[PDB]
């Protein structure tokens, strides 16, 4: 290839679900002592459910804390944005807002759209949205200012173009390419990050992964509440009518039928919640790993932090989830050349150190693999090994040495 | 009228033909915060999802999670010890205190366009 | 749970069996049968879920053993905090313990730096490492440990002219052939 393009892609991952809790005795039969006595003959059935619900409620906070609490100190960006031409205005927090949320994550919060019953309560999360935004701001400031250094030890400052030159060198392209195409790269970065806001705001169902969990939880709660009006064989589906109309010696059967039906409904609800909680925990573990490996460093795993050659990533927050902004490197325009595995000069076979021999039709050069940059063939970029009768399919040329012109 | 479940949401009063709204009365759990029997015998109780207008009977403090009784609100923030909810944590200075959790020490790295640290 | 009544006269089966008539015993035993079956089913389902979680943990432990103990991991924060060196396993009841050994830098300093150096109209870049200056002179060092070196044609390469890069500085490079030619 003879050119390249910088691209930015997103990725959405759920993290947690709502912490709900249901009271067994109040739900099965409330404000009535003539059913609780009959219910007290079944054992710990009204204790195991509460224990399980408490377990999942506690686990949600661990999910959130593992994903987001990855930093030690709270870093802050300088008041002057002299980043060599790069523009991070769309991801850094805005100081003129009531809540210090970046425009992209403000749109994310506004895009997704999220009562009282008997025995059902909803618990608040330990970490507020402001604290999560502050955590992501600290992470983003640290990665802008110090690179990947703040994830291993103390943070050491380094100019941003030099950090990007290091990241360019990390994928197999020398740094002078960036030092010579800095303005073009900065413009491409700015345009690519600009397109993201419009793509998010105009494409429907881009955040379905985060609305699905809300819909499923609401549907399960609605079904559980609606189950209270069934008969299950009794003469009436409400408890007070049968209780205040018949002698308890006869009302025992009618109460027992309702008791067993409602207990079965509660058990089904709890089991479904347990399975869904396990699924959400797996997703949260994946999100934590992706944060650790793509935000705090540079990843060489293929298609893990984007499609291309990875450079960096920038996280954003969202309701019950996280959003990643992967920055990659893609080749653009190729050409056709003729190659050879070795060059036979003076009876010895020469091989290249870093790169591949190429020819434009008449002459022979040496180039690196991921970018076309022809250099004359000398003894400082080729190493000799053996003779010309072993390797199959080699050509002839003249290999120069810098010593001869300097010594004459 | 009636709710989505088989309960009445409103009624018409006889002898006056008037409409009266119906709202269920307050309820919630009870939690006890203890530093430990190895340290002290003092506790603070929290009445979940209810406000301090209704009812161990020492002080009153209204958080987003309920009415906290027996702990004194303070301004300076520390690292969280006992999680209560909605950014509020909670023995120090011979009393049980309630504050807002702190995310960590604030640090700024000196960014410059010709400086590096090795 | 065996001591629960579930709605019969008594929980113990021998008492109900040998006190009432057979037609009523066949009715009173069904409640106990149903309750005990329900309890067993609940126990089995909870065991299944717990086993699934334990299996996931065991898979993670096997992966960590393979990648940290048998080699040297480059993934960040996978085998310890800092730059990874090696690891050691130890056993335990129903588990395993890993002792990761890492490398943490310390005792940093303050310098000034440039991206390139202009000499004889040609721009020079470092082969490996960075350009730093202590206040008067220019050296070349590696990134994870301070070790100065005199700029030389061996550790720098040239590509282009001085009119393209931003932030270039003026200095002099040294060639090994100078003392020999003298
Ligand atoms: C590599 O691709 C970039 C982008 O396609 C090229 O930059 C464009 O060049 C044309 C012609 O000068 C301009 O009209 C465009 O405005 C440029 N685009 C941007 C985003 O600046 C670049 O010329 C290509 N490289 C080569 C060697 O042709
Ligand atoms: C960095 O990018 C931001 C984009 O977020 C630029 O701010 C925009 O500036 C234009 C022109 O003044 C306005 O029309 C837009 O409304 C601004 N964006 C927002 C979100 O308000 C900013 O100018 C860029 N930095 C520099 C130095 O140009
Ligand atoms: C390199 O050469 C090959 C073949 O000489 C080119 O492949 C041809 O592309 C055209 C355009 O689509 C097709 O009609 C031909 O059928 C292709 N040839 C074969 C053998 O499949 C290729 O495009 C050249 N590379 C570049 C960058 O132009
Ligand atoms: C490198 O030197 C600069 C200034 O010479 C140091 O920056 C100062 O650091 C102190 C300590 O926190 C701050 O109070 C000052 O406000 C900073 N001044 C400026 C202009 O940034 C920097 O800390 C030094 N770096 C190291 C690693 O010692
Ligand atoms: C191939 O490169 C040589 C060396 O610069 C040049 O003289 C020649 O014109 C080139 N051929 C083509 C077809 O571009
Ligand atoms: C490539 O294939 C052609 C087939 O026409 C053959 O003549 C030539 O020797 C081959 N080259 C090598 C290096 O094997
Ligand atoms: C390279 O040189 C050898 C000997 O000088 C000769 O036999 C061979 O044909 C040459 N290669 C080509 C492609 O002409
Ligand atoms: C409880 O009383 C306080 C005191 O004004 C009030 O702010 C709060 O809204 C009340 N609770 C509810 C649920 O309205
Ligand atoms: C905390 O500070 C505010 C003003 O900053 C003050 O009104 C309040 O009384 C303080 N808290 C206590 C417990 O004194
Ligand atoms: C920088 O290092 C050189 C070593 O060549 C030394 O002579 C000089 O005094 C040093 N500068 C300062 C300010 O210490
Ligand atoms: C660093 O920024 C200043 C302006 O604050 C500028 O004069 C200087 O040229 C910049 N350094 C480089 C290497 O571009
Ligand atoms: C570096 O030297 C050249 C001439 O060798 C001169 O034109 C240029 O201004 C110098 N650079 C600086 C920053 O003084």
């Amino acid at each position: 290839p003879t050119n390249f393009t910088i691209s930015v892609t997103t990725e959405i991952l759920p993290v947690s679900m709502t912490k709900t809790s249901v009271d067994c005795t109040m739900y099965i039969c409330g404000d009535s002592t003539e059913c609780s006595n009959l219910l007290l003959q079944y054992g710990s059935f009204c204790t195991q459910l509460n224990r399980a619900l408490t377990g999942i409620a506690v686990e949600q906070d661990k999910n959130t804390q593992e994903v987001f609490a990855q930093v030690k100190q709270i870093y802050k960006t300088p008041p002057i944005k002299d980043f060599g031409g790069f523009n991070f205005s769309q991801i850094l927090p805005d100081p003129s807002k009531p809540s210090k949320r970046s425009p992209i994550e403000d749109l994310l919060f506004n895009k997704v759209t999220l009562q009282k019953f008997n025995g059902l309560t909803v618990l608040p999360p330990l970490l507020t949205d402001e604290m999560i935004a502050q955590y992501t701001s600290a992470l983003l400031a640290g990665t802008i200012t110090s690179g990947w250094t703040f994830g291993a030890g103390p943070a050491l400052q380094i100019p941003f173009p030099m950090q990007m030159a290091y990241r360019f060198n990390g994928i197999g392209v020398t740094q002078n390419v960036l030092y010579e195409n800095q303005k073009l790269i900065a413009n491409q970065f700015n345009s690519a990050i600009g397109k993201i806001q419009d793509s998010l705001s105009s494409t429907p169902s881009a955040l379905g992964k985060l609305q699905d969990v809300v819909n499923q939880n609401a549907q399960a709660l609605n079904t559980l509440v609606k189950q209270l009006s069934s008969n299950f064989g009794a003469i009436s589906s409400v408890l007070n009518d049968i209780l205040s109309r018949l002698d308890p010696p006869e009302a025992e059967v009618q109460i027992d039928r309702l008791i067993t039906g409602r207990l079965q409904s509660l058990q089904t609800y709890v089991t479904q919640q347990l399975i869904r909680a396990a699924e959400i925990r797996a997703s949260a573990n994946l999100a934590a790993t992706k944060m650790s490996e793509c935000v705090l460093g540079q990843s060489k795993r293929v298609d893990f932090c984007g499609k291309g050659y990875h450079l960096m990533s920038f996280p954003q927050s969202a309701p019950h989830g996280v959003v990643f902004l992967h920055v990659t490197y893609v080749p653009a325009q190729e050409k056709n050349f003729t190659t050879a595995p070795a060059i036979c000069h003076d009876g010895k076979a020469h091989f290249p150190r870093e790169g591949v021999f190429v020819s434009n039709g008449t002459h022979w050069f040496v180039t690196q693999r991921n970018f076309y940059e022809p250099q004359i063939i000398t003894t400082d970029n080729t190493f000799v090994s053996g003779n010309c009768d072993v390797v199959i399919g080699i050509v002839n040329n003249t290999v120069y040495d810098p010593l001869q012109p300097e010594l004459d | 009228g009636r709710d989505i479940a088989d309960t009445t949401d409103a009624v018409r009063d006889p002898q006056t033909l008037e409409i009266l709204d119906i709202t269920p009365c307050s309820f919630g759990g009870v939690s006890v915060i203890t530093p430990g029997t190895n340290t002290s015998n003092q506790v603070a109780v929290l009445y979940q999802d209810v406000n301090c207008t209704e009812v161990t009977g020492s002080n009153v403090f209204q958080t987003r999670a309920g009415c906290l009784i027996g702990a004194e609100h303070v301004n300076n923030s520390y690292e969280c010890d006992i999680p209560i909810g909605a950014g509020i944590c909670a023995v120090a200075s011979q009393s049980i205190i309630a504050y807002t959790m702190s995310l960590g020490a604030e640090n700024s790295v000196a960014y410059s366009n010709n400086s590096i640290a090795i």
